[PDB]
DNA sequence: GTTGACAGTTTTACGAGG
DNA sequence: CCTCGTAAAACTGTCAAC
């Protein structure tokens, strides 16, 4: 498991941006900090996040 | 070069109906789906230039 | 029952060169 | 504006390790 702290704070991101939830470059940069987690990561949380949580919506 | 951008499935959807009716897109239809989609005219010339290269690789074919 | 990761693939986006 | 090769952001299929 990832940290939840880090999970959270995505997921918060995620669902503010449900109709078009892709971070900027900028956003990643940001992101990865206040999680602790890696751009690489990050990327990966956000292509799972999308076909396991958005779609299905 | 600005970041790249996956387009709606609406749109999508758009695109593959008139490229459908033919695979190279006129002036007029350009500018219609230009409204419709909320896109350049640029990016679905170029789209259509892309979707044409994909046409071409599903001749495969000897598979 | 989910989840993080990644090799392999598809999708936007450009310039080269015509 | 076309066909082309190229990049690189995002997706697909997959699975051990939760």
């Amino acid at each position: 498991a990832f940290p939840k702290v880090a999970t959270n704070i995505m997921r918060a991101w995620l669902f503010q941006h449900l109709t078009h939830p892709y971070p900027s470059e900028e956003q990643k940069k940001q992101l990865a900090q206040d999680t602790g987690l890696t751009i690489l990561q990050v990327n990966n949380w956000f292509i799972n996040a999308r076909r396991r949580i958005v779609q299905p919506m | 070069r600005k970041k790249r951008i996956p387009y709606s499935k609406g749109q999508l959807r758009e695109l593959e109906r008139e490229y459908a009716a033919n695979k190279f897109i006129t002036k007029d239809k350009r500018r219609k789906i230009s409204a419709a989609t909320s896109l350049s005219e640029r990016q679905i010339t170029i789209w259509f230039q892309n979707r044409r290269v994909k046409e071409k690789k599903v001749l495969a074919k000897v598979k």
